[PDB]
DNA sequence: TATAATGGGAGCTGTCACGGATGC
DNA sequence: GCATCCGTGAGTCGAG
């Protein structure tokens, strides 16, 4: 980008590439379910590990896996997602044996159901903010 | 107008006719003219003998004719029927052993003819075959990409004609063919073919190493019965090698001239390529009892002469305009009739055999709906037949030039990569190098050269001049492409004194790449520089000024240009424009030296020398493909003496001849207050006022009444609940009267259809109740003037069930066609170009006492923004414009050829001889410098433009060489601060209209299973808001303003109701409810068998159907 | 003189010092006398003015 | 004050090579192998050039209007591919409250010198301009506090010191440390640059992030 | 209820025939006269619904 | 039949059946339109007696969607079928005099 | 595909403030039909709603009050404009509509670099937000006037660009 | 694949 | 842009709050006929007409205008929606 | 409701680069 | 462990 002379901040280029970082793959076990081998989301096996070290338990050894946008992109925990931006089959076969339920999480799955995305004004944190007047106020302050 | 032209380029040779490629292509695919005896094998004669005789009774065929057109061409588009010819074919019926012959010429259907200028009627609607360009067949080398050492040799013969073959020598040394995806060791088919060992070992043993990777002992041993059969083995398992199966297959698949068909230009390629003679078309022969080989030991020979690397043996370009050729509309009409004929073979052969064995007739045994299908399939469904451009006669004239890389036995664009796209060296004189798509067909689809022709083998070929010694001849050689790399070409503009060449050094191209060179070494020379380029291309003066990439937009665009009311032929013209107008049958011409009988709007009368009295009746304003008005009118007075060739009348878009797309118009190339901002464009009301860029257009609105299972729907002017006010204009049968002005919602033509299954409301009931009236029978179904358009009624057709000479489609009782017109004025938001690729729309209509205008009061036509020039590099509109100040004071038109033409110094010249008029005009009419011209001499001297100390008139003049003018603000009176570019150009108003492309949508049609809203202005339905949109939504977190995209805008039922109904009562828009795509998509997957389901926060399933599709 | 960048860099500046409402009605201005001088000061393209340098 | 002196200067139009072509020469014209041609036009378009000369370029303009239609696809598919990954991510929260950060250089190791060169300006700027600081930095007798988001000038003042050796590198949160699940949070992202100033959240940063990436896709040659 | 997931599983032929309102037994579909929908055709009333509402 | 999914344009982009247009669900205007005649026969059916509003109502078959029989209405308000015949009469005669006074289920002709 | 949403020609707009577009009339009673609809009941300019709609549906039958009730329906209000390819978020931004006559749609000078548009023909697409809350969304967030920095380096967006630059430095 | 010739086949064996 | 749009920004700790407050403000304005407002008659948004001034019919103009003043409180969990709704019918009845 | 009749027929070729599995 | 097969991708909106 620089060489084609367009200013673009390091920011974005770093979301992008924390998702490519996004999994890991599974050394050992140790006392865990998991197998030798498996990849899985970094978040996962982080949590599960503090469960098990936190529980008196032999911890997972994991090794850092860096794939590409489109692998990443596929290997979502969210199968509407994955099923809407490629190898619709694959990804609907394989979700659809294991069972997996769609939390509603990212963009794509609610845009999808029609829903009120967890963006912007659909954000949690500002959406039920309410708004009265002083007078109202003060009116329902007697209870 | 005087008309000067400048260059000294002699043509030795005119342009060939431009449709020629059209028109001589299917002459000879037809033959209709040649008495059947005298008929070359070629074309439909080819096919039909190729089909035939039909063996098993043996059907044969004799000779086939052309019937006449039950029909004109005027009649067939006036009622939708295809313009074409009965196909009769003499065959005569053979029982061998039987003696008897049953002869009988029976009906095989109609053929599309072509019109004069190379187009077709199809269904009454205009269409063009667009030639198309693919690798030649033949036998072709190309070196091997995944080894350096090893090259393939590969075997193609005619789309649709066999498999390509593909030889290697492979890693471990022994030859490999593949065919139909499998390989097998060549060795084996050589055997087949009778080869020896000792045959091979004397021919091939000169290139070491390699005969012995050939030699296999197993194959030797067998023969060619042996090895005949394990062939087959090796094609398809699981058959058994019944000998006669095996010879079938073998034969069907090499030997077979029906099946496999190499090209007549392949044949000729294989020939020459690999010095050899073939007896057909074919790779191998059956010859009494043994397959004969042909094409594939020299095919062999030559591969491995390559390998080992043998003087005289090439790599094949396989871009190379002499490996790529044109399979034009003969080609092509021809190959689906061959196809459509195998097929009725195929049928013939079937029936002799069930039915009547002893009593059949040729009429018995043959079926024509194949054929006819065949061909009715080509020119209605196919790729390449295209519906007729005919924006204005320059628009069809190029479409039949067009070359495509696309359609059946051609690129699917992930095959098109660079390769195919670039402009090859053996482009030059034969595709033009600007004229191609803009955007994903770039380098697919292109236009043919002006002075390149087709020949028979389907190479183009360029036309050049001979020269030998120092002198160059008038005789012109046609070469193809890959005859042109043997010569060194010296450049037309090489300086001449007779026919000696006057230069010490020339510049010339042996093959593609230039290069200095003696006189002596020149061979040939070139015709012309319009030989390099396409027609509209060589419409653009001062090209040699323009940026290639602008240049292109200039061509492509000239096919936009609408004809107007007023057209005017450009004031600087490139030489061109006549011819093109001829080429091209708009204008209408004497036959033959006469004099003018009768002179009419309608029609012109003509009393030649033979004393004959010919009529020629005009079209008047006839609609057109695109809608744009075409009409002739007049051009000579009753009395006038005409020679032959002489114009009698104007087509669209000409004048006198000459062709006009714009107008000319006084330009300033300035900025203007930002309303000629980014390629906007700001226009002199003035120009509305004389009717410039005024043009003509004529809509076709059509409606049926049919045979309902509940009525007959029925055209009456009778219509259910209507005003007088809105019957108005409708005359007694229900159809608007031709005259009549309507607007949106108007009535075109009145219409009632019987109301369906009525289930009245109990609402319905009581509201009938309270008013005494009874629901009528019908419905209005009336067709009206669709939002947006309108004009007069200039036209109505109206054709019933049962009245003399017309029938229509099962069920349909009448058909009803509206055609209306309108004038359509230049607008803000229509769109404007030149021929250098300058192209803007209108931003600003501006009263003209606000334009800039020059000293003596007279105001410009346009302003064109100068921050267009620099980045475009398109210089041409510039010298255009100057050329064009000189030309509107002296009052003349001129001719500037591409590439040699008006050099900047006779420009000056002729600057200086208008500036005379200009100033000197003014002197006498006892008038001096205007004060303000003191001032912006003043800053010009500061500008370095005029030179200090010379007079006012004399700087005023240098400027004006300069094409400078002092231009006045019509604001406020004082003057533009520095001088300014003033001129004529000309320019074009192109088919992009606001009043076509503009559209709003509040509600309207949903789709059947999606709910979505509708596509399209024509259906009235919403735009798409798609992914990208979304994202662009999501991005600024506009959550709700999303969700109203994607529920109550959309497919939200529920949703969009209530909105609706809010909206309309003031309240706030409900909360959106589940789009009804999401629940297509749940029980799409069910129907997938697998179970989707929504959930609670408590894992308990959610019903988004409302219990309506669970028991 | 003031040009692409220059005047890119008064937008920033004002963006962060006099807030948005007024740098719109800022970028306004510009917009306005911008336009206003632009037709006015003459400028134009003749053949002439692509100027050949006898250094050529 | 020549009218393509002036509109380039400005910035308003043109640029030095299109000028170039204008008034000098041409120049050097490539084969559609790749390769250039031995001899240059040696035309302006002021001049005019030879048919030749012309059709010479023609293979030139072709090969590039064909490369930016395919990178065109090329392109569009890549924006889509990284919207597909990004989209998830979402200003969740104003601090993860991870301790961790990433450490920008100002200084670049030169291998033409085998020695040390400051980045350049933009380069560091787009390292650096409105992100929060990871660690208290002193320099220059300034103080530049934790949780401090940088304002351009904080990074023309850093630079500087950078070049009075006072500093080499800046530690600075970071998305690619951040800690939020399904998401990031205010103080690791940083300024909404299209507000100059701390990020809202609930911003949808990982659509704003492919867009940013992908829409000059088309530019790069 | 509010829907916060969506499962995705395969079918069981017992859930197949849950959702079913009928067997399909014919691949007729619409009547070649009247046009009215077949019966135990791809388009019946019977199994998927009448063709006008509430009739 | 024709196929819904012929392709429209030698690019893979456009289907038939995009466009043909959905005529069974009702429009959103229509609905509207639906919804807004009941408000105003409801309006109207005000200014008469609950009981004489309630005939027309029950004979129209305005609730449960059932016409009844003069003799029906008469057997659930007690009085006689003519009675019941005389008021639902009188009820839609008064209905037209608010009518031919207010002009508002005019423009439901159609 | 969405309800409400419009096309037509681009055209120049030097004369509009940067949070402003020409929006042709035509193209507005369109968009905002229902609204003009209540609207023109309000106002006597129909007996109802269903009434005004057929006042509409025949071109000749409008009268001018129309028009006038129509500048009263958007008041306040935005729509947005978009551009394709919309590749970044500013590819369709909100701004509140100056009515127009004519056909074509005018674009504020300063956001074409944004959209990438231009005028050798560009065509945009319209849409009305709906509700209290789709139009709060537009106004605040997607407002031209509200987005001048590039979100993509946060340097301006909105900017002088050819015309503007050659009138300041001369 | 190819039914047609399985099916061939598998009516030869007979 | 829009007036004091930076102070509305100032106001809060995310734009997208910003246009929440404004939002449900407007349609509360709606629902009450705007006889519930907490601007006074000179502060009242006003609208050109043919007639004369009228009250500006655009809710969200007037949202953002009662912002301004401060007269007006925003935040989560202020009082139950029951609460709210009810008290609002008996002071603004529709 | 009966002479005997017994293994098909067309095909479509000028992309390109990747992940992932499969085989040597 | 590397060769090679199959399968899946390859801009947007518009008109038509
Ligand atoms: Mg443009
Ligand atoms: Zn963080």
């Amino acid at each position: 980008y620089r060489a084609q002379g367009v200013k673009l901040h390091d920011k974005h280029i770093e979301i992008v590439v924390r998702q490519m970082m996004k999994y890991v793959e599974v050394t050992d076990p140790g006392d865990s379910r998991l197998l030798e081998g498996q990849v899985l989301e970094k978040w996962d096996v982080e949590a599960l590990n503090e469960r098990l070290i936190a529980e008196g338990k032999t911890p997972v050894a994991w090794k850092p896996l860096l794939m590409g946008v489109t692998k990443s992109a596929l290997s979502t925990k969210s199968w509407l997602s994955a099923a809407s931006f490629q190898n619709t089959t694959h990804v609907l076969t394989e979700a659809a044996i294991a069972g997996k339920k769609d939390e509603l999480i990212g963009l794509k799955e609610n845009v999808i159901l029609g829903r009120l995305i967890p963006a912007g004004t659909g954000s949690d944190f500002v959406r039920f903010t309410q708004v009265v007047d002083q007078k109202t106020l003060k009116a329902i302050e007697e209870a | 107008m005087e008309i000067k032209r400048f260059g000294r380029i002699r043509e030795v040779i005119p342009l060939p006719p431009l449709t020629e490629i059209q028109v001589e292509s299917y002459r000879r695919a037809l033959q209709a003219d040649v008495p059947p005896e005298k008929r070359e094998n070629v074309g439909i004669q080819a096919a039909f003998r190729e089909t035939f005789p039909i063996e098993e009774l043996v059907l044969d065929f004799l000779e086939y004719r052309l019937g006449e057109p039950p029909f004109p061409q005027d009649e067939c588009r006036e009622k939708d029927l295809t313009y074409q010819a009965p196909l009769y074919a003499r065959l005569q019926l053979i029982h061998k052993d039987t003696g008897l012959i049953k002869e009988d010429e029976v009906f095989l259907g109609h053929i599309p003819l072509m019109t004069e200028d190379g187009s077709f009627i199809i269904n009454g609607a205009d269409r063009v075959i667009v030639s198309q360009i693919h690798r030649s067949p033949g036998v072709y080398f190309t070196p091997d990409p995944a080894r350096p050492g090893r090259y393939i040799a590969s075997i193609i013969p005619l789309p649709k004609r066999g498999p390509w073959i593909d030889l290697e020598v492979e890693p471990n040394g022994v030859v490999s063919m593949k065919v139909n995806k499998r390989k097998f060791p060549l060795v084996l088919l050589l055997r087949v073919l009778g080869y020896d060992q000792e045959t091979l070992a004397r021919e091939l043993g000169a290139y070491g190493e390699l005969v012995q990777g050939l030699m296999d002992e197993s194959v030797f041993a067998m023969r060619p019965e042996e090895a005949l059969i394990r062939l087959f083995t090796l094609l398809r398992p699981g058959d058994p090698p019944k000998r006669d199966k095996a010879v079938a297959y073998v034969y069907g698949l090499i030997a077979d001239p029906r099946r496999y068909d190499l090209g007549e230009a392949g044949r000729y390629k294989a020939e020459e390529k690999l010095g050899i003679r073939l007896s057909g078309r074919t790779l191998a022969r059956f010859e009494d009892g043994e397959f004969k080989d042909e094409v594939f030991l020299p095919t062999l020979r030559y591969l491995f002469a390559l390998t080992a690397g043998v003087p005289g043996h090439e790599v094949d370009d396989i871009d190379h305009l002499g490996n790529r050729r044109i399979r034009t509309v003969g080609e092509l009409m021809t190959d689906q009739f061959r196809v459509g004929l195998a097929r009725l073979a195929r049928g013939v052969r079937e029936r002799m055999l069930m039915g009547s064995e002893d009593s059949l007739t040729p009429a018995k045994l043959v079926n024509s709906r194949p054929l006819e299908a065949a061909i009715r399939e080509f020119f209605s469904r196919s790729q390449l037949s295209q519906f007729k451009d005919e924006t204005n006669p320059l628009s069809s004239l190029r479409h039949k030039r067009r070359i495509s890389a696309l359609g059946p036995g051609g690129l699917t664009r992930e095959r098109a990569g660079f390769d195919v796209r670039d402009v090859h060296r053996t482009h030059y004189g034969r595709i033009c190098p600007v004229e191609t798509p803009e955007g994903a067909n770039i380098g697919l689809i292109t236009s043919l050269a002006a002075y390149a022709r087709v020949d028979e083998l389907g190479f183009i070929r360029t036309p050049y001049r001979r020269v030998v010694g120092g002198v160059v001849t008038d005789e012109v050689v046609y070469m193809t492409a890959t005859e042109e790399d043997r010569y060194t070409i010296a450049q037309a503009n090489t300086p001449l004194e007779g026919n000696r060449i006057a230069a010490e050094r020339v510049v010339a191209r042996r093959k593609g790449e230039p290069v200095i060179v003696s006189p002596e070494e020149v061979e040939f020379m070139d015709v012309s520089p319009k030989q390099v380029f396409s027609v509209n291309t060589n419409l653009i003066p001062f090209l040699e000024h323009d940026d290639a990439n602008r240049a292109l937009m200039g061509s492509n665009m000239q096919t936009q240009a609408v004809p107007l009311i007023r057209a005017q032929a450009p004031v600087v013209m490139t030489g061109l424009e006549e011819r093109v107008v001829r080429d091209s049958l708009a204008a209408l011409y004497a036959e033959e030296d006469g004099e003018v009988a009768k002179v009419d709007g309608n029609r012109i009368v003509v009393r030649y020398e033979d004393g004959r009295l010919v009529e020629y009746p005009l079209r008047r304003f006839y609609r057109s493909n695109q809608g744009t008005a075409l009409d002739q009118r007049p051009r000579v007075v009753v009395g006038q003496r005409v020679r032959k060739g002489d114009l009698l009348a104007d087509g669209p878009a000409s004048e006198n001849g000459f062709l006009a797309l714009g107008q000319n118009v006084l330009v300033a190339i300035m900025p203007f207050d930002g309303y000629n901002f980014e390629d906007a464009i700001v226009i002199s009301e003035e120009l509305l006022k004389r009717d410039f860029y005024t043009s003509i257009h004529i809509e076709r609105y059509e409606i049926e009444a049919r045979d309902t299972k509940l009525g007959p729907e029925r055209i009456t002017r009778d219509i259910p609940h209507l005003s007088e006010a809105a019957l108005r204009d409708l005359d007694e049968e229900g159809v608007v009267r031709i005259g009549a002005e309507v607007k949106p919602g108007d009535i075109l033509v009145g219409r009632t259809s019987f109301k369906g299954e009525s289930e009245p409301t109990p609402e319905e009931r009581l509201l009938r109740s309270i008013f005494g009236e009874k629901a009528r029978d019908v419905k209005d179904t009336s067709l009206r003037v669709p939002p947006g358009e309108g004009g007069i009624v200039v036209r109505t057709v109206r054709l019933r069930r049962g009245d003399p000479g017309v029938e229509l489609k099962p069920g349909v009782r009448e058909v009803v066609r509206v055609y209306v017109a309108q004038k359509r004025k230049l607008q803000v938001g229509d769109k404007l170009a030149n021929r250098h690729g300058n192209k803007g729309v209108v931003a600003k209509i501006l009263p003209v006492e606000d334009m800039p205008h020059l000293p003596d009061g007279t105001p410009v036509d346009v302003i064109l923004n100068p921050l267009g020039v620099p980045s475009r590099m398109n210089l041409g509109q510039i010298l255009e414009t100057h050329l064009g100040l000189a030309g509107y004071f002296l009052g003349q038109r001129y001719i500037s050829p591409i590439f040699d033409g008006a050099k900047e110094p006779e420009i000056k010249e002729l600057l200086a001889q208008a500036f005379e008029v200009y100033f000197g005009k003014r002197k006498g009419e006892g008038f001096g410098v205007d004060k303000r011209e003191v001032e912006v001499l003043r800053r010009a001297e500061k500008l370095g433009l005029v030179t200090p100390g010379k007079t006012p008139e004399e700087q005023l003049k240098e400027l004006f060489l300069q094409g400078k003018v002092v231009l006045y603000d019509g604001r406020t009176g004082e003057p533009i601060e520095g001088p300014i570019v003033v001129g004529q150009m000309f320019i074009m108003k192109l088919y992009h209209m606001v009043e076509d492309k503009m559209h709003a949508r509040s509600t309207g049609p949903y789709s059947l299973i999606t709910q979505q809203p509708l596509g399209g202005k024509a259906q009235f339905g919403g735009q798409r808001f798609g992914e990208m949109e979304v994202w662009a939504l999501e991005a600024y977190g506009a959550a709700h303003t999303l969700q109203e995209m994607l529920t109550l805008k959309s497919d939200d039922i529920e949703g969009r109701n209530a909105a609706y109904e809010a909206i309309i009562k003031g309240e706030d828009v409900p909360e959106p409810s589940v789009p009804e795509s999401f629940r297509v998509l749940v029980k799409e997957l069910q129907a997938l068998a697998l179970d989707v389901q929504t959930l609670d926060e408590k894992d308990n399933p959610v019903d988004i159907f409302e219990g309506l599709a669970s028991k | 003189p003031q040009e692409k960048n220059s005047l890119k860099d008064l937008v920033y500046q004002a963006f962060l010092r006099l807030g948005m409402e007024k740098t719109a009605r800022l970028l306004d201005a510009l917009k306005y006398y911008g336009f206003t001088f632009s037709t006015t000061s003459g400028i134009t393209i003749g053949i002439d003015d692509a100027v050949i340098p006898e250094e050529k | 004050f020549n009218p393509l002196y002036v509109m380039a200067q400005s910035g308003a139009r043109g640029n030095p090579q299109q000028i170039r072509q204008l008034c000098g020469l041409r120049g050097l014209m490539q084969k559609p192998s790749g390769e250039t041609f031995e001899v240059p036009v040696r035309s302006s378009f002021r001049e005019g050039l030879t048919v030749l000369e012309y059709f010479i370029s023609s293979h030139g303009a072709r090969k590039g209007g064909a490369d930016t239609a395919l990178r065109t696809a090329d392109s569009g598919y890549l924006t889509r591919k990284l919207v597909d990954v990004t989209h998830e991510i979402v200003v969740r929260e104003a601090d993860c409250g991870t301790t961790n950060y990433i450490s920008v250089p100002l200084f670049q190791p030169d291998e033409v010198t085998r020695s040390l060169r400051l980045r350049k300006r933009a380069d560091i700027e787009a390292g650096l301009y409105g992100r929060v600081l990871a660690r208290e930095v002193e320099v220059l007798g300034v103080r530049l506090e934790e949780g401090r988001y940088l304002s351009m000038d904080d990074v023309h003042l850093l630079i500087k010191a950078a070049e009075a050796g006072e500093i080499q590198e800046v530690p600075v949160r970071s998305p690619l440390t951040c800690q939020t699940r399904y998401g990031v949070c205010q103080k690791c992202y940083g300024y909404d640059l299209s507000m100059a100033r701390p990020v809202s959240i609930g911003e949808a940063v990982g659509i704003v992030a492919a867009q940013s990436i992908g829409e000059p896709g088309t530019q790069l040659t | 209820k509010e829907v916060r997931k969506v499962r995705i599983a395969l079918a069981s032929p017992e859930k197949i025939r849950s959702w079913s309102y009928g067997e399909v037994e014919k691949p007729e579909t619409i009547n070649y006269r009247t046009l009215k929908p077949e019966r135990d055709g791809l388009f019946d009333e019977r199994i998927f619904g009448p063709i006008k509402d509430y009739e | 039949p024709v196929s819904l999914e012929t392709p429209i344009g030698d690019e893979k982009d456009s289907f038939y059946g995009d466009f043909i247009p959905d005529e069974h669900l009702p429009s959103p205007v229509d609905a509207a339109t639906q919804s807004l005649l009941s408000e105003e026969l409801e309006k109207a059916l005000s200014k008469l007696s609950e009981r004489e509003a309630m005939v027309l109502k029950l004979r129209k078959g305005l609730i449960d969607g059932r016409e009844h029989t003069l003799e029906e209405v008469g057997a659930f308000f007690g009085v006689t079928r003519e009675r019941i015949r005389q008021i639902e009469n009188k009820a839609l005669r008064k209905l037209k005099y608010h009518e031919s006074r207010t002009r508002k289920l005019r423009d439901f002709l159609d | 595909r969405v309800d409400y949403s419009g096309r037509s020609v681009i055209v120049v707009g030097p004369q509009l403030k940067l949070h402003q577009c020409g929006l042709p009339k035509r193209m507005a009673l369109e968009l905002f039909k229902p609204f003009l609809l209540k609207k023109m009941e309000e106002k006597g300019i129909a007996p109802n709603v269903k009434a005004a709609r057929r006042m509409l549906e025949r071109q000749r039958d409008i009268k001018d009050e129309v028009w006038d009730a129509l500048e009263e329906v958007i008041h306040g209000k935005v729509v947005l404009l978009n551009r394709a390819p919309t590749l970044h978020r500013l590819g369709i931004q909100a701004f509140q509509p100056v009515l127009v006559e004519g056909q074509s749609i005018q674009l504020h000078p300063l956001v074409c670099e944004a959209f990438n548009a231009d005028f050798d023909g560009d065509q945009m697409a319209v849409h009305v937000p709906l509700s209290s809350f789709a139009q709060a969304e537009a106004r605040i967030q997607m407002l031209s006037a509200h987005n001048l920095l590039s979100p993509a380096s946060g340097e301006p967006l909105a900017k002088p660009s050819r015309d503007i630059i050659l009138g300041l430095y001369y | 694949s190819d039914p047609v010739r399985q099916y061939l086949h598998e009516i030869g064996q007979v | 842009a829009e007036p004091g749009i930076d102070k509305l920004f100032g106001m809060v700790d995310s734009k997208y709050r910003l246009t929440v407050v404004v939002a449900k403000r407007a349609q509360q304005l709606l629902r009450h006929g705007f006889k519930n407002t907490v601007l006074e008659p000179e502060e009242r948004p006003k609208m050109q007409t043919l007639e004369g001034l009228f009250d500006d019919p655009n809710a969200v103009t007037w949202a953002m205008k009662e912002l301004l003043t401060g007269r007006l409180v925003f935040g989560e969990n202020l009082v139950p929606e029951d609460r709210l709704q009810k008290e609002m019918e008996r002071l603004y009845p529709v």
